[PDB]
Parts: C-alpha cells; structure tokens; sequence
C-alpha cells in the first residue's frame, strides 16, 4: 500500500522524464500498432515491364524491377 | 511536451477527487488508485489505450481528441493519408 504510494505517479515526475516515457509509450502503442497494406500494389508495380517498347531499347528484352 | 502536460494535470485533479471519495468503502479504493500504484511505464502504456473503441483508459475525450487529431496530421505527414 504505502510502498506502492511513495513511488510517484507521473504526475509529480519532472516533465521531461514523463515526456520520454511519454515517447516510448506512445510508439509502442500507436506507431507499431499501426497497419497498413501495400505489398501487393508494390509487387505489381515492380512487376510491370515499363514502356519498354515505346522507348527505344534496340535490345533484347530487358527484366523487370522485380527481376 | 503540452499534451504530457495536460494529461499530467488531469492526473492531479483525478488523483484528488479519488482522494476526496474514501468514506463508503475501500473495496473500490483499491481498484481506483492501482493507475497510481502502478509503475510510470505502465500508467502511461494503460493511459494511452484510447485507440479504437476499447476506451478502457481514463483518459477524458477532451484530451484523447488532441492526440487523435495529432496522429492523423503525423500520417498524413507520413504519407499514409
């Protein structure tokens, strides 16, 4: 009881360190956390032969990006 | 640096009014002040659950707005618009 009320709540921390816990929590919680989908746009986009007949190769056919 | 600011102040003025609230019984007490029994990670990691609904923190809404609007101009930012 007592022993868990002398440990100070972040409210009596001194800003900075509650800024940095602050910073740490916040990635953990929200930047790691946060999910977004783009594996399969990226993969066809790689994928795409680009124009390569309409720019002038004069060359065997030359492998995509994702070759 | 304001947004730890106002969190910790409205820490303050919740720790008082859990004070100021010890008369019925102190079977609540308990499971009111283990947010500040807790460690300064932990209270922090627990105070920040406001993503989604699951609205588990006591983080009033005045307060979570600020960070949700904050996270979504660092998206944007991002490129993740």
């Amino acid at each position: 009881v007592v022993a868990c009320f002398r440990m100070a709540p972040l409210y009596n921390l001194p800003r900075h360190r509650a800024v940095n816990l602050f910073l740490q929590g916040y990635e953990k919680s929200w930047i790691e956390t946060e999910e977004h989908y783009f594996e399969d746009k990226l993969i066809e986009d790689l994928a795409k032969p680009g124009a390569e007949p309409p720019e002038e190769d004069e060359g065997t056919k030359r492998v995509d990006p994702l070759h | 640096d304001d947004f730890v600011a106002k969190l910790q102040d409205n820490q303050r003025f919740r720790y008082n009014e859990v004070m100021q609230a010890l008369n019925m019984s102190a079977a609540l007490t308990a499971r009111k002040t283990k947010e500040f029994r807790s460690p300064p990670q932990e209270q922090i990691n627990m105070l920040l659950n406001f993503k989604d609904d699951k609205s588990e923190c006591p983080c009033p809404e005045e307060i979570r707005d600020q960070l949700l609007d904050f996270h979504e101009d660092l998206m944007t930012h991002c490129g993740i618009e």
